DNA sequence: ATCAGAATCCCGGTGCCGAGGCCGCTCAATTGGTCGTAGACAGCTCTAGCACCGCTTAAACGCACGTACGCGCTGTCCCCCGCGTTTTAACCGCCAAGGGGATTACTCCCTAGTCTCCAGGCACGTGTCAGATATATACATCGAT
DNA sequence: ATCGATGTATATATCTGACACGTGCCTGGAGACTAGGGAGTAATCCCCTTGGCGGTTAAAACGCGGGGGACAGCGCGTACGTGCGTTTAAGCGGTGCTAGAGCTGTCTACGACCAATTGAGCGGCCTCGGCACCGGGATTCTGAT
C-alpha cells in the first residue's frame, strides 16, 4: 500500500481516486495524493491532541463533541480554519461580559 | 405555527448566548428573525431535493444548503 | 428567600453555555420545518437527521446572533438587548439590507 | 450498501496521540465531515492554481501552495512539513 | 507519533 | 469669515460621495505596498496595475469599514467614531475573534 | 537599494479624513488614525501574503494584477475591473 | 444558421461557453443544452446591468457608460445588489447616503 | 502579439440592441468582462457539485438550471431561467 | 429681518486622446462519422418515515410584586473642527538601462489507460464497560441582618 | 464582615445501550506494462519595471481659538425579572402501513474524439468627437450685524 511506503495512517490510495473523479484537473500528479493524505492526517492529529485533552480535562474518555469544539474554539487557528463552520451538539465557550457581573 | 417557538425558547438560547436582560420586542423580532433564516435554507434545500426527482427532503440537502449559505455544519454527513 | 433580579439570569448564562443540548422544542420546531417547506413545494417528506440538522444549524445561528446582539446593547451603555441592537447587528453582518 | 469513511483512519490517529482515549459516533460524524471539508477546500484551491497558471496537472506542489493559502500561519507551517516529509519518504521507498 | 504537533496553542483574543 | 463646526464636514461628505477618484495618495499608498510585500519574500516587483488594484481593494474595504463604524457610533447616540467603534465593526462582521 | 521604513505613516491624518468622508463620517475621534492604520495594515497583509504566494507558485518575480484579483476573491473581496 | 448562437437566438457565443465548460473541469461531460442556457442567462444579466448603466449615463448627461454608471446601477436595484453583495467595482464610489442624525436645524 | 479573448464583442452587441446611441469606457468594459467571468463561474461552479451530489458525470441545461435557481435573486432567476428556456427549445428545433 | 464671503452650480471655449471603425491574418468553431458508456427506463425490494394512541411529567403559561434599568434633561469639560500660514513631497514629465515576463523549440518521463490479482475496508453481529442516572451529602455562595 | 440557607457540585451505587472488537465476504487498490502528451528545460526578444532628475504646486503639517458634542450626573417612570400556582403539550413506548428510496438489468440516445474546413474574432493601424480642462460668471446660503 502506498500508505505505509509514505508511512501515513490516511489512505494515499483513497486520496488519489478521490482526486481524479473529482474534476479538479485532467490528471492528478503522484505524491500529490500522499502529500495531502499527510496534510489531512496532521490536522486530524492536531484536533485529536487538543480534543482528547479536553475529554481528560472533564473526566471523561471518550471524544464528544463538546471536546471538538472546546479544542478548535480554543485555539486561535484551527477556529480561524472553521470559522465559518458549525459543529454539532458543541454548545458555547463560557463567556460573560465584565459589565454583566454583580459587584 | 411561528409561535411554536415559545419565549423561554428563545430566553434560553439567549441565556447561551450571555444575554442578561431581554426586552420584550425581542421574542417577535427573533421569531422573525427564525423565519427568515429557515426560508433561505429549506429554499435551497427543496431545490436540491427537487432537482435529484425525490420527495424526500434528505439531511445532504441540508448541509449543502447551509454549505453555500456560508454556514457550514459537521457532523450530519458530507 | 427571594433572589435579586438578575442573580439567577447569570446563573441560567453559565448553566446553558456549560451544556451542549439543544435549547428549542422538536416538535413546535418540525412543524415550523414543515410549514415554510410547504410554500416551496408541496408533498414532501423529511428524515430525521433532516429536521435535527435544521435546528442544529437554527440554534447556533441564533446563540451567535445573541452574542452580537448583546455586545450592540453594551456599545450603548446598556444591559438590555433591544430589536435595535438585532438590527444592527444583522446590518453590519450583511443580512439586513 | 456499502459507504466509505474515515472513520478507521481517525482511530488509528487517535491512538498515536492518545492510546486511552476513545471516540463517540456523534464526534466521529464530525471528524469525518472535518476531512471532507477541508480535503475540498484543499483541492479546490490546487484546482484553480492550476487553471490560473494554463496547467493541466494538480502536483505536490499546487498542494503544498494550496495548504500555505488556506491554512492559518502556525498550522500550514507544520503541514508542510508533514506533507514534505510523507513525499520525499514515498520516494525513497 | 511522528506528527509535528505545535507546542502552543493560544487563545484568539475577543472582544470585551 | 468662518463656517460653524460641522458644515464643511458635511460638504465634504457630498463632496467625496459623488467622486470616485482614490482618496489616498499614489507614491505613499506604493511604498506601503513594497515594504510589507519586501517582508513577505525579497526581490518582488510589482505591474502598475497590481498597485491600484490593491488600492481599489483598500480603499473600499476602509470607506466600507467607516460606514459600518459610523454605525456603531450612532447606535450609541453618538456622531464621532472612535476605535471602539471599528474594533465593534470589525468583530460583528467577522474579522475578529 | 534604499531600505523601506516607517510607510504606515504615508497614510496621513487627510487621507484617512477623506475616506471616512466617503463613509458618511461627520466628526472623527483623534485616535481613529492609528487604528485606521492598524486595519490597513492587517488589510494589506492578508491580500499581499496570498498574491506573493501565487507569484512564489508561478515561479516569477513580478506580482501581476491578477495576482492581486485571485487573492482578493480568495478573501471574498471579489474586485472587478482588472482582470479575472 | 451556421453558428450555434444564431440556433439559439443568441448573442453570446455558445461554441465559446462551450469550450469554456469543457476545459474548466467541471464535469467529465458537456450536455449540449448546457453552453446554451449559460449563454443565455449570461446574456440576460449582462442585459439587466446594461438598461440600468445606460440610464444613469443619461442622468449623468454623458454618452458613453463608465464604471460609475455600472455602480450607480447596480447599488441602486436590489437584486443585482445582492447578486453583487461581495463585489467591488474599481472607480464606481459609494451611493449618496448621509445619516439623519447628522445632519442640522 | 498574444490573442486574448474577452466578452467584449458580444457585451457591445447587447449594448446598442439596449442602447443604439451609448458607448462603453475601457474601464467599463473591463468590468463587464469580470462581471460575466464570475458568474460564469459561480454558475458553471454550482453545476459542477449538482453532477457530483448525484453521481452524475454530465452537466446539462437541467444542472446548470438548477445552478440559476440557487445563485441569483427571485426575479432575476425567474427571468433568466424563461431567457435559457426560451434558447435551449429554439436551439433544439433548429 | 437684511447683507456679504464663501462654495457650488454652470456655461462657453478649447484642446487632447480614447473609443469606435476598417482591414486582413490566423486560430477556434463548425461539419460529419464512429465508438462506447452514461443515463434513461422498468421491475423488484425493503427501509424509513409517517400516523395514531394515552400516561406521566416536565415545560409553557399566566399573574403579582417591586426592583433597577432605560431614557430624557441638564450642565461641565475639552476635544475636534475650521482656517491661516508655513512646510513637504506628490505629481508630472523625461530619460536611462536591464531583468524577467512571455514566446518558442526539442526530448523525455510521468501518468492515464487496461488487465490480472488480492487484501484493505466494510457490514454485521455481539458482549462489556463507559457513562447516564440518582440519591444524599458536601460546599460554594447569595441575601438578610 | 457575619449568619442562615439555597442552589450547586461531589460521591458512588447500580443499570444499559453504544462502543469497540471479531468474521468473513468483496470491491477498490496495487502490481505489471504500453503509449503519448504535458511540461521541463534551454534559447531569445522586447515589454515595462525600476531608477533618477528637476520644475511646479496641490497637499500635508502645525498652531490658533472656541463652539458643540462626549459624558458624567441625575431624576422619573415602567418594563422586565423572580416566583408561586394553573394550564398545556411534548416526550416516550409501542405498533401498523406503504410511499418511495434504492438497487439490478437492459437498450439507445448522446457526447467525447478526430480530421478537414473556414470565417468569427482578434491585433494593428487609423481618425475624430466625447469629454476632460480652463476660466468666466450666475446662483445659493450660511453666518455676521
Ligand atoms: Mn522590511
Ligand atoms: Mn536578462
Ligand atoms: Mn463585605
Ligand atoms: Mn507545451
Amino acid at each position: 500500500t502506498r500508505s505505509s511506503r509514505a508511512g501515513l495512517q490516511f489512505p494515499v490510495g483513497r486520496v488519489h481516486r478521490l482526486l481524479r473523479k473529482g474534476n479538479y484537473a485532467e490528471r492528478v500528479g503522484a505524491g500529490a495524493p500522499v502529500y495531502l493524505a499527510a496534510v489531512l492526517e496532521y490536522l486530524t492529529a492536531e484536533i485529536l491532541e487538543l480534543a482528547g485533552n479536553a475529554a481528560r480535562d472533564n473526566k471523561k474518555t471518550r471524544i464528544i463533541p463538546r471536546h471538538l469544539q472546546l479544542a478548535v474554539r480554543n485555539d486561535e487557528e484551527l477556529n480561524k480554519l472553521l470559522g465559518r463552520v458549525t459543529i454539532a451538539q458543541g454548545g458555547v465557550l463560557p463567556n460573560i461580559q465584565s459589565v454583566l457581573l454583580p459587584k | 405555527n411561528i409561535q411554536g417557538i415559545t419565549k423561554p425558547a428563545i430566553r434560553r438560547l439567549a441565556r447561551r448566548g450571555g444575554v442578561k436582560r431581554i426586552s420584550g420586542l425581542i421574542y417577535e423580532e427573533t421569531r422573525g428573525v427564525l423565519k427568515v433564516f429557515l426560508e433561505n435554507v429549506i429554499r435551497d434545500a427543496v431545490t436540491y431535493t427537487e432537482h435529484a426527482k425525490r420527495k424526500t427532503v434528505t439531511a445532504m440537502d441540508v448541509v449543502y444548503a447551509l454549505k453555500r449559505q456560508g454556514r457550514t455544519l459537521y457532523g450530519f454527513g458530507g | 428567600h427571594r433572589y435579586r433580579p438578575g442573580t439567577v439570569a447569570l446563573r441560567e448564562i453559565r448553566r446553558y453555555q456549560k451544556s451542549t443540548e439543544l435549547l428549542i422544542r422538536k416538535l413546535p420546531f418540525q412543524r415550523l420545518v414543515r410549514e415554510i417547506a410547504q410554500d416551496f413545494k408541496t408533498d414532501l417528506r423529511f428524515q430525521s437527521s433532516a429536521v435535527m440538522a435544521l435546528q442544529e444549524a437554527s440554534e447556533a445561528y441564533l446563540v451567535a446572533l445573541f452574542e452580537d446582539t448583546n455586545l450592540c446593547a453594551i456599545h450603548a451603555k446598556r444591559v438590555t438587548i433591544m430589536p435595535k441592537d438585532i438590527q444592527l447587528a444583522r446590518r453590519i453582518r450583511g443580512e439586513r439590507a | 450498501t456499502r459507504k466509505e469513511s474515515y472513520a478507521i483512519y481517525v482511530y488509528k490517529v487517535l491512538k498515536q496521540v492518545h492510546p486511552d482515549t476513545g471516540i463517540s459516533s456523534k464526534a466521529m460524524s464530525i471528524m469525518n465531515s472535518f476531512v471532507n471539508d477541508v480535503f475540498e477546500r484543499i483541492a479546490g484551491e490546487a484546482s484553480r492554481l492550476a487553471h490560473y497558471n494554463k496547467r493541466s496537472t494538480i502536483t505536490s506542489r499546487e498542494i503544498q501552495t494550496a495548504v500555505r493559502l488556506l491554512l492559518p500561519g502556525e498550522l500550514a507551517k507544520h503541514a508542510v512539513s508533514e506533507g514534505t516529509k510523507a513525499v520525499t519518504k514515498y520516494t525513497s521507498a | 507519533g511522528g506528527y509535528n504537533l505545535r507546542p502552543r496553542t493560544y487563545q484568539p483574543q475577543r472582544y470585551g
